[PDB]
């Protein structure tokens, strides 16, 4: 539980852009922009089975 | 101060030949008329010879050669033809939302109906007409219960094959 | 401060009965309701007799009347009918979206599946009933795996004509 | 100044492998690329096992079992691979826009022509192969007269069902 | 080489209208008019091939 073994980059967040209108309808688009986890460490990591 | 046409009519019509009906969506497409005389406002049209180019001639239409669209009333057209397209001049087909037609059947049609192309002269019914002469429309339907030579408004999607009936 | 119907679910469910998902296109259509009772929200509709009306009863589609479309979740509706379009009501119909349905099929339906529509009770499923009592609607997919009686989306284009199927 | 590739040409070219066409309706879908290579951007792709995924293998398409769309070039794509979608990206898959794709038949197509699609290598052309391994792209249409190997602009609607030719 | 001979009208050059939005996609036309070349007097202009 180091940030030196494991990490998670989330660039964006979440956003949310200008509402476009056709024909009595609203649409909000939100987006966001993310990363996935690293392990860079994998020999400070143990799995165990069949507790 | 003009009078002339004058027939105190009981309250407004409901629409012209060619007028649409609004709606989200809308394939508007820009062809260059080929025929020497103009084309009518809602009027269908076929392939033309020059890549982007329409005719007024759907004499010859098949489902291996199926039908472009239908022309759009555009009401800003050089004023020496009366409403038309003159030739040489960007066409506005129409290939996805709701127009006025003009029905040409003898008991008329109602809500829900298939479409009916004669291909002698390009006039939209409602049954076929029997001798190898009729084509089907197979994404179209009508909207509107409508009489002999009155207009109607249909909706229309071009991208489905047409069926051919003998 | 109202805990009943409470599951402690793990995570947010899907969907609602007719709720949309976000896309560019949609024809969604005006329609009034005729049935007596209301109508539900996912949902198909016939051809009504009023030239611009609906009815839930598509107990009687064909390939020459095909169904109109599926309703979608209102949330605005008189709040005496729980779940429903009251009857003399915008109906709101949709014809070209993507939009979450009920399946009701034994094994449940996958990705890309054909779409069945059983007229008796009209019921969206996988395969055909087989005593000419259900129709294919030909332009429409699933786009979700899912077990009976579970919510899916299906994407949904109504100007394809529908094939009969005995 | 990067000289390379000079060829001094008479005036500029139509367009890339993959560019779009503005127009005002158009599905674009996100999809998730399965192929361990990446996938090219005038392509054509089928539906993945991952519910949402896609791959460019589509020897094995059906009436079925149709193909997805065409994808489209994004022009922001990890720059690793030239001009491809690597594996694990959104793919933006087109399926109702005019789009410019390469052309493989001896003879060149002209303005309307059917689309025949080649399931071993996934290819489009004018004609059938003859040998039950093409499909019809039954909702499809060219838009430009081209040689063998040049670029051509093509309608797509993949929502009408494909035809099977032997 | 003259007005008399040769004319060819642009009334509208080359202008840009606004930007429409359509889910995360920014569409922007643009737009101009003009008029063929027209040659009144086919009498006045001369090919010589062979050179």
């Amino acid at each position: 539980n180091s940030p030196e073994v494991l990490k998670m980059h989330i660039p964006m967040r979440h956003r949310f852009l200008p509402v476009q209108v056709v024909g009595l309808t609203y649409k909000v688009p939100g987006i966001f922009r993310l990363g996935g986890l690293d392990i860079r460490l994998p020999k400070e990591v143990r799995y165990v089975d069949g507790y | 101060m003009a009078p002339y046409n004058e027939t105190y009519a009981s309250d407004y019509a409901f629409a012209y030949e060619g007028m649409v009906s609004d709606i989200a969506p809308a394939d508007i497409i820009s062809r260059t008329v080929e025929t020497s005389a103009g084309i009518g406002f809602g009027k269908i049209v076929a392939q033309g010879t020059s890549d982007r180019g329409c005719k007024a001639d759907v004499s010859a239409v098949s489902p291996t050669a199926p039908p472009l669209g239908i022309t759009v009333r555009s009401q800003a057209t050089e004023n020496l033809t009366l409403d038309k397209y003159p030739r040489y001049d960007g066409a506005a087909i129409m290939r996805k939302g709701v127009i006025w037609v003009l029905v040409t059947d003898a008991g008329g049609v109602v809500a829900g109906d298939p479409v009916w192309l004669k291909k002698s002269d390009g006039t939209f019914s409602n049954a076929d007409v029997g001798s190898s002469g009729g084509l089907r429309l197979a994404g179209c339907r009508w909207d509107t219960s409508a009489a002999n030579g009155a207009l109607a408004r249909m909706r229309v999607d071009f991208d489905v094959p047409p069926v051919a009936g003998a």
